[PDB]
DNA sequence: TAATGCAACACT
DNA sequence: AAGTGTTGCATT
């Protein structure tokens, strides 16, 4: 059971922003994010806000990653590599 | 804040909700603004000169009706107003 | 094992090639041959792809080096035809 | 007609005979110029900055030994005369 | 979901 | 083989 509004994958530039800390994510870096609408641009509007691995487990509980899902459970979760899914799996751990 | 909208294409990123295709970086668009269920405001929905008047949209008098329709050419404005009568 | 290395087959991945058999353009998708050669006016690019229509290319088989030995089957990238394109081909480039 | 050149890169699709990277759409180019055996004419091996010195090339006097040296920023002119020393 | 920036392809 | 022109990505 993958949730559908929270994704994972590796960056696919070094120009998108962590909305957790408001610094670049660097190309190649893994990022997470949720899909939700931009308060700035509600007219999309319903889209992927990213977040560094780090800075997204900080805000877990506000960004509403409830400690029922797992970080297997994210979107393109299957696409990483093994060091990597691992890594958030100790990360985001279920219940 | 009417009820449509006419304008150049700011961008060929836009799709004709009838056809499904992409729309030239300068042609003739006309949207109909209908309410957003994200963020209670209205949003175009662009269709492209041709395919707008086939999803049915009897506009009795363009000029008031359409928003910037002020700004168009007078050319364009005529042919608006020609196959919306 | 006994295709051409110096001659092509391919659909045109755009509309902005000219064929150098008419001098007008290729429109997309459409079949186009071409001579791995060295283009006179830029000859700092080395051998590189000249285009031509099917039709413009074996009008021109013979100053082009086609021999009358090879066949369209033989062409670099013709495997990579659709059907009803290859026997096209090879009516038009038959072999010996 | 000289055996070198520099300029800033025309366009970013050039690439060093050194490391085989892209080079930028502004950065410090120097070429050596070689015979070509397809136009009876020469044609330049871009290098990065850094990468041109590497293959291992002194030059005395850069402003006359390359060509296009004073048709380019002061600030480079001095750059390119002080690492020709070294 | 369409308006910027960018980055990469296609031709030569 | 590197400039030019174009198309398509990526982020919002
Ligand atoms: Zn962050
Ligand atoms: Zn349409
Ligand atoms: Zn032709
Ligand atoms: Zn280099």
């Amino acid at each position: 059971k993958t949730l559908g509004d929270f994704a994972a994958e590796y960056a696919k530039s070094n120009r998108s922003t962590c909305k957790g800390c408001m610094e670049k994510i660097e190309k190649g870096q893994v990022r997470l994010s949720k899909k939700m609408v931009d308060p700035e641009k509600p007219q999309l509007g319903m889209i992927d806000r990213w977040y560094h691995p780090g800075c997204f487990v900080k805000n877990r509980e506000e960004l509403g990653f409830r400690p029922e899902y797992s970080a297997s459970q994210l979107k393109g979760f299957s696409l990483l590599a093994t060091e990597d899914k691992e890594a958030l799996k100790k990360q985001l751990p279920g219940v | 804040d009417k009820l449509y909208r006419v304008e150049y294409a700011k961008s060929g990123r836009a799709s004709c909700k009838k056809c499904s295709e992409s729309i030239p970086k300068d042609s003739l668009r006309m949207a109909i603004m209908v309410q957003s269920p994200m963020f209670d405001g209205k949003v175009p929905h662009w269709y492209h000169f041709s395919c707008f008047w086939k999803v049915g949209h009897s506009i009795r008098h363009p000029d008031v009706e359409v928003d910037g329709f002020s700004e168009l050419r007078w050319d364009d404005q005529q042919k608006v107003k020609k196959t919306a009568e």
